RNA sequence: GUGAACAGCCUCUAGUUGAUAGAAUAAUGUAGAUAAGGGAAGUCGGCAAAAUAGAUCCGUAACUUCGGGAUAAGGAUUGGC
RNA sequence: CUCUUAAGGUAGCCAAAUGCCUCGUCAUCUAAUUAGUGACGCGCAUGAAUGGAUUAACGAGAUUCCCACUGUCCCUAUCUA
RNA sequence: GCAGUCAAGCGUUCAUAGCGACAUUGCUUUUUGAUUCUUCGAUGUCGGCUCUUCCUAUCAUACCGAAGCAGAAUUCGGUAAGCGUUGGAUUGUUCACCCACUAAUAGGGAACGUGAGCUGGGUUUAGACCGUCGUGAGACAGGUUAGUUUUACCCUACUGAUGAAUGUUACCGCAAUAGUAAUUGAACUUAGUACGAGAGGAACAGUUCAUUCGGAUAAUUGGUUUUUGCGGCUGUCUGAUCAGGCAUUGCCGCGAAGCUACCAUCCGCUGGAUUAUGGCUGAACGCCUCUAAGUCAGAAUCCAUGCUAGAACGCGGUGAUUUC
C-alpha cells in the first residue's frame, strides 16, 4: 500500500478509498471522495476554494 | 400454452418459509462430526458483532495476476468477550431423536444472566437456582451424581454457556445462553473438563486460531413487510399498469385452482436466520493488548477501533476477532461463530494471511485520518489547540 | 473475449452494452463504434448483453471510410468511462467509452493508438499493448 | 413590486382561516421528484417524461402562389457595483 | 390478322388510404426490415368536376429515418406529501 | 405430428453403421377438421408483458454404448426433465425470416394458462375514405384511419402475523414432517503431445477467472436526500442592517446517517444406494455367458449429510412456583 495525495485537495488517500480520475491527455487526478471530484466535473479552481 | 421464453425462477425455495424468527438469536442445528481421539474443546462460541472495516493485505494465489500482490478486502467485528460456563447438561439417542436428561448448573451464577430468566426483573425476589444451591453445601452429593448419571449414559454432551455482557457497551443487562457441542473424545473426560470449567471464564483464542475456515450462524436484519419486487427480485410491471406495477401479475393459472407455494408475494423480509460458511479469521483480538489495529508492517500503537467510535456500537475493549467478509447480522447482534463441518482444501482455506494494514477510519463520515495524532499533524494547531 | 485472450480477467463492472457507441482510437479510418453484442456474454430474457474493457465485440462503423461503414466487424474495448475496482482497492474510471478494431484473434487491423488504455485488455490481448504508447 | 404584462410569485385595504381529528410512517397506490454507465436496445409506436425555452447580437437552406418558409437551422452573451 | 364494342381507359398516376397472387422485382436507409422512400407496370378492380397530376403555407391529422434528451429499457433503487 | 414392423434397393464391396421403396401396424390431442353434449335470463373473444408449475417424443449440460468413428468435428442410440434454453430489426401478430452472441440458442400443456393482473396493437359496432359489385339504401376472411377497458371489503387458496385451552411461568433444547439449489464455460499445463502421410489435432488430473442463479451485507465506490445540517442565488415582506418568513420541499453546490446496487463486496458442502452401461464368479444346455441365484464399479439421478420453518393436539430437560 501507498499513500497519495489529493490531486485536487491535497489529502493522504488510503487504501481503496476516494477515486481516481483519468483524461484522454493520459493525465491521472486521484481524489478523496466524491466531494473533491465534483468540484472537478465543475472545472474548479483548488486555488479559490479555501479548505485545500 | 408454453411459456414462450424459458428463463431461471425467482428464488430458493429451501430458505421457506420467509418469516420471522422464534428467536433473535440463531441455534445449530448441526455440530461438527466428533473424533475421539483429541483433548477436549469446544465447536463454538458467541459473539456481538460490531461492524465492518478495510484490511490490506498480500495475496499468495500462485497464479494469480496479483500473486504476491497487494489487495485489500473487507472484513468484520466480532466482539468475543470471554464466555462464561454455567452448567452442561446432557443428550442421548434413542430410536427418535437425541434427547436431554439432565441439566447440571453451578452453584454461583451471575446476576446479569440470570436476568435471563425474568421479564420484570425490578421486581422480583431472583429466588432462582437457591434450592439448587443448597444441593451444593453438601460436598457433591445430589450434584456429582448427576455427572455420573450422565457418565453412564448420554453419548452426546454440551456446555450451558453465558457471557459477562457488561463489558460490552451496550445496556442489554441480560446476557445470553446457548449450548456447544464437545469434540473431544472421552465424555467421560468431557464432563470433567467441564466439571472444572464450571463458573469458568474462557477466551476464544484458546479455540479458534488465525486463518481458519469457520461457518457463522445468526439473524439477519429486519427490514419488514416487503413488495413481491424486492422479496423476490421478481420484475417491476411498466409504467403503464393499472393498480401498480411493483407486482407479480399471474400468481397462476385457472387449474390448478389454487395458489401455489411457489409464487413471488408479499412478506417479511427479515429477522430471518442464516447460515454463512467458509469466512476465513485473519486475527485474533486482545482485550488486554494496544496494537490490536496494528502489524508487522504498520506498527502504531492503534487498536481497531475506529475514530470517532464504531456506529451504533462503540469501543472494542474486549478481545476481538476479524473474519473475512460480511456475514450475516447487523451491528450490536447475537453471532454464533461456528468451527467448519469438514476440511476444506481450496487453496483458499490454506493460506496463512498475514496482515499489512487495517483501516481505522471513521466510518461516521468519509474518514481520513485513523487516529487524532495524524490528524493533528496534518491540519495543525486550531482554535482549540492552545 | 475468447481465442485471444492472453490469460483471463477479473470482472469489471458492464458499462458498455448494445445499442451503443464508443470512440474508435487507432488510426484505422472511423470515429465512432457501434457495439451491439458481447462474446461469451450471459444469456437471460430481456436482459441486455453487457461489456466491459477487455471484452471483444461485434460493432459496425457509421462514421468514417466506406470499405469499413456499414458492416460489422470486431472490436475491442481498451476504455470504459465506467468506474470499476481493481483488486488494489480503488476505482477509476476514464472519460471515454473508447475501442479499437480486430479481426477475430487480436489482430489490430490499425497501426496505433491514442491516449490511455488499461492494463487489463493491455495484458489480456498483447498487440495492443504494444501499440500502446500508455497504460494505466 | 418584479416583469413587456390585468402572465406566474410576494405584499397592503377588505375578507378568510372553513372541508372529521390524533399517533404512527409497512406493503400496494395517487400526485410530484432524483438517479450513475448506457441512450429508445423497451416499445405496436419515443405514450409519459427529459431536454430546448426569455431578451440582445450575429447567421439563416431546399422550396416558393415570391407574400413566406423563419424563433428556421444554428451559435454567442446576459449577474452585481 | 380477326371477333367485338355505343365506346373500347386518353393524358396523367401507383403495390399508392385503391395492386388478391404479394413479405410483388430492383436500388436505397439497417448489422439485419412483411415496414418507410424511390423507380418499373397486362393495373384481380387507377384515371379525369363519381374530379385527374401536382402543390408552397397551414395541420392536437396519419407514417418513416437522424441529432439532442431522458429511469422507456438494461435494472432496478430512494425521498416526499 | 410422432413411433414401430418385414426388408426391394442405396451406401465401392455390404440390406440392416447410417438410410429406405412397395405395403403395413399403431400412438398423441400441441394444427385443422368432424359432431353439437353443456353454456345464448351472458363463462370477457387474438397477440404480447409478467409469474409459476408440469410432461418427454432431449437441442445443450452428466455417464455410456454403436459408426463406413484413426484424431478432430460429426452422426445413430440409451437412463435421465435434475439444470438451462437468449439479445435484436420488420410484421397487431401467432407462424416465418434475417442478424448476432451461444455450451445450447428443443418441442409442448395448464379453460387453445394468464384482461376484478396490465395493455388494447389486430379483430369486431357506431364516424370517415378508397376500389369492385349493386339502379339504391347498401354489402366485401379486401385495404385504411380514429375510437371510455368498471367492482374484491366476502369465502377459500398463497403469503406473512397474532393466538385461548393442556397446573402456572420462564430458560434451554430434540426432530415426525414439508421444502431444498447450485449450474455453465473459457484461459494456462497436459500439448502441437496422443493419433495420423500429412494436413491437422485431442482427454482426465491440476491452477486462475468468469457466466447464470441464489442468499446475506453495505467497510469503501456510486446512487438517493426533509438531517431542510451547511453555504450560495433570485423574487418579495419585516424601516435599515442582523436574523428571517412565503415561494405546494423555491432553485443550486455539497451533502452524514439510513436504504440500496452484479453500479459495490462475501459465500454457496460431503457420503451412501442406484439407473443405463461395462463387468467377477457361474449355472442351466457336461461348452459359453454381466444373471437366473449371487456379485462389482458407476451418472447432472434418488436418499441422506448439510440448510430452512418447528407439528399451533410432537416432546424432553431444567429454575422458580404467592399468605394474611
Amino acid at each position: 500500500m501507498k499513500v497519495e495525495i489529493d490531486s485536487f485537495s491535497g489529502a493522504k488517500i488510503y487504501p481503496g478509498r476516494g477515486t481516481l480520475f483519468v483524461r484522454g491527455d493520459s493525465k491521472i487526478f486521484r481524489f478523496q471522495n466524491s466531494k473533491s471530484a465534483s468540484l472537478f466535473k465543475q472545472r474548479k479552481n483548488p486555488r479559490r476554494i479555501a479548505w485545500t | 400454452s408454453h411459456r414462450k421464453y424459458e428463463a431461471p425462477r425467482h428464488g430458493h425455495l429451501g430458505f421457506l418459509p420467509r418469516k420471522r424468527a422464534a428467536s433473535i438469536r440463531a441455534r445449530v442445528k448441526a455440530f461438527p462430526k466428533d473424533d475421539r481421539s483429541k483433548p477436549v474443546a469446544l465447536t463454538s462460541f458467541l459473539g456481538y458483532k460490531a461492524g465492518m472495516t478495510t484490511i490490506v493485505r498480500d495475496l499468495d494465489r500462485p497464479g494469480s495476476k496479483f500473486h504476491k500482490r497487494e489487495v485489500v478486502e473487507a472484513v468484520t467485528v466480532v466482539d468475543t468477550p470471554p464466555v462464561v460456563v454455567v452448567g452442561v447438561v446432557g443428550y442421548v439417542e434413542t430410536p427418535r431423536g437425541l434427547r436431554s436428561l439432565t441439566t447440571v448448573w453451578a452453584e454461583h451464577l451471575s446476576d446479569e444472566v440470570k436476568r435471563r430468566f425474568y421479564k420484570n426483573w425490578y421486581k422480583s425476589k431472583k429466588k432462582a437456582f437457591t434450592k439448587y444451591s443448597a444441593k451444593y453445601a453438601q460436598d457433591g452429593a445430589g450434584i456429582e451424581r448427576e455427572l455420573a448419571r450422565i457418565k453412564k449414559y448420554a453419548s452426546v454432551v454440551r456446555v450451558l454457556v453465558h457471557t459477562q455482557i457488561r463489558k460490552t457497551p451496550l445496556a442489554q443487562k441480560k446476557a445470553h445462553l446457548a449450548e456447544i457441542q464437545l469434540n473431544g473424545g472421552s465424555i467421560s473426560e468431557k464432563v470433567d473438563w467441564a466439571r472444572e470449567h464450571f463458573e469458568k471464564t474462557v477466551a476464544v483464542d484458546s479455540v479458534f486460531e488465525q486463518n481458519e475456515m469457520i461457518d457463522a450462524i445468526a439473524v439477519t436484519k429486519g427490514h419488514g413487510f416487503e413488495g413481491v419486487t424486492h422479496r423476490w427480485g421478481t420484475k417491476k410491471l411498466p409504467r403503464k399498469t393499472h393498480r401498480g406495477l411493483r407486482k407479480v401479475a399471474c400468481i397462476g393459472a385457472w387449474h390448478p385452482a389454487h395458489v401455489m407455494w411457489s409464487v413471488a408475494r408479499a412478506g417479511q423480509r427479515g429477522y430471518h436466520s442464516r447460515t454463512s460458511i467458509n469466512h476465513k479469521i485473519y486475527r485474533v483480538g486482545k482485550g488486554d493488548d494496544e496494537a490490536n489495529g496494528a502489524t508487522s508492517f504498520d506498527r502504531t500503537k492503534k487498536t481497531i477501533t475506529p475514530m470517532g467510535g464504531f456506529v451504533h456500537y462503540g469501543e472494542i475493549k474486549n478481545d476481538f476477532i476479524m473474519v473475512k467478509g460480511c456475514i450475516p447480522g447487523n451491528r450490536k447482534r447475537i453471532v454464533t461463530l461456528r468451527k467448519s463441518l469438514y476440511t476444506n482444501t481450496s487453496r483458499k482455506a490454506l493460506e496463512e494471511v498475514s496482515l499489512k494494514w487495517i483501516d481505522t477510519a471513521s466510518k461516521f463520515g468519509k474518514g481520513r485520518f485513523q487516529t487524532p495524532a495524524e490528524k493533528h499533524a496534518f491540519m495543525g494547531t486550531l482554535k482549540k489547540d492552545l | 473475449s475468447g481465442n485471444g485472450a492472453q490469460g483471463t480477467k477479473f470482472r469489471i463492472s458492464l458499462g458498455l452494452p448494445v445499442g451503443a457507441i464508443m470512440n474508435c482510437a487507432d488510426n484505422s479510418g472511423a470515429r465512432n463504434l457501434y457495439i451491439i453484442a458481447v462474446k461469451g456474454s450471459g444469456s437471460r430474457l430481456n436482459r441486455l448483453p453487457a461489456a466491459s474493457l477487455g471484452d471483444m465485440v461485434m460493432a459496425t462503423v457509421k462514421k468514417g471510410k466506406p470499405e469499413l461503414r456499414k458492416k460489422v466487424m470486431p472490436a475491442i474495448v481498451v476504455r470504459q468511462a465506467k468506474s470499476w475496482r481493481r483488486r488494489d482497492g480503488v476505482f477509476l474510471y476514464f472519460e471515454d467509452n473508447a475501442g479499437v478494431i480486430a479481426n477475430p484473434k487480436g489482430e489490430m487491423k490499425g497501426s496505433a493508438i491514442t491516449g490511455p488504455v488499461g492494463k487489463e485488455c493491455a495484458d489480456l490481448w498483447p498487440r495492443v499493448a504494444s501499440n500502446s504508447g500508455v497504460v494505466v
